């Protein structure tokens, strides 16, 4: 007696929370510690991290 | 009459202390009597590195 209306559903959800990447800094300070740097001087100053 | 020095120093010689002595040849003018003349001369420090 009833015309059916035939459509069902299926769902679902996507998240996307966090950015790809952090870029952590740990500035340097490069006339450093136990070192000196003069004027006209010249040189190389490192940091691993 | 030659008023100019160009004296420099590298990594041997300032590593164990540049002193700068001075030799003085001198003939006074004849006749001439003064006290306590002054001498001085400017030391321009160029190019360091
Ligand atoms: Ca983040
Ligand atoms: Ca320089
Ligand atoms: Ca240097
Ligand atoms: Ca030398």
């Amino acid at each position: 007696s009833v015309t059916s209306d035939r459509t069902y559903y299926g769902y679902g959800d996507v998240s996307v929370k966090n950015e790809p990447v952090n870029v952590v800094v740990s500035p340097f300070s490069f006339p450093g510690a136990n070192a000196s740097l003069s004027s006209g001087g010249q040189g190389v100053f490192k940091k691993p991290d | 009459q030659h008023g100019k020095a160009w004296i420099t120093l590298d990594a041997e010689e300032l590593r164990e202390g540049a002193v700068l002595g001075a030799v003085m040849y001198y003939e006074v003018k004849e006749g001439v009597l003064a006290s306590r003349l002054p001498l001085v001369f400017k030391v321009r420090v160029v190019e360091t590195g």
